[PDB]
């Protein structure tokens, strides 16, 4: 592929499952959305 | 928000009709742990009647 | 499909969930035209004979 935009943030464990296209939540509606043609992977790790 | 609920073998079926629904605690706000919809679109809850 | 009305598919469902059900309804209306126009070519050949 051409290049990659790495979005790195800290999200709580109730909202961590919603990083995906077509989700509904507090962080999902009002902050971070994904379109249906979005292409990439989601990597999660426990920071506690 | 009620204090006492029922069990899984016998539940309490509440019939809610002839009113104007407020979806803002189920869509705009999320106090609640999981939202699982199957045949209904979650953004279109305030659209269909 | 669940309903044959195209306003009852795309406005009642998710846009990943609509495009499976819309493309079944278009292809069923393409096969109804492929039965019609092929029948009009056969029956007009008996008229021109």
């Amino acid at each position: 592929f051409t290049n990659v935009y790495a979005d790195s943030f800290v999200i709580r464990g109730d909202e961590v499952r919603q990083i995906a296209p077509g989700q509904t939540g507090n962080i999902a509606d009002y902050n971070y959305k994904l379109p249906d043609d979005f292409t990439g992977c989601v990597i999660a790790w426990n920071s506690n | 928000n009620a204090t006492r609920f029922a069990s899984v073998y016998a539940w309490n079926r509440k019939r809610i009709s002839n009113c104007v629904a407020d979806y803002s605690v189920l869509y705009n706000l999320a106090p609640f742990f999981t939202f699982k919809c199957y045949g209904v679109s979650p953004t279109k809850l305030n659209d269909l009647c | 499909a669940i309903s044959s009305v195209l306003n009852d598919i795309f406005s009642r469902l998710d846009p990943p969930e609509a495009e499976v059900q819309i493309d079944r309804l278009i292809t069923g209306r393409l096969q109804s035209l492929q039965t019609y126009v092929t029948q009009q070519l056969i029956r007009a050949a008996e008229i021109r004979a």
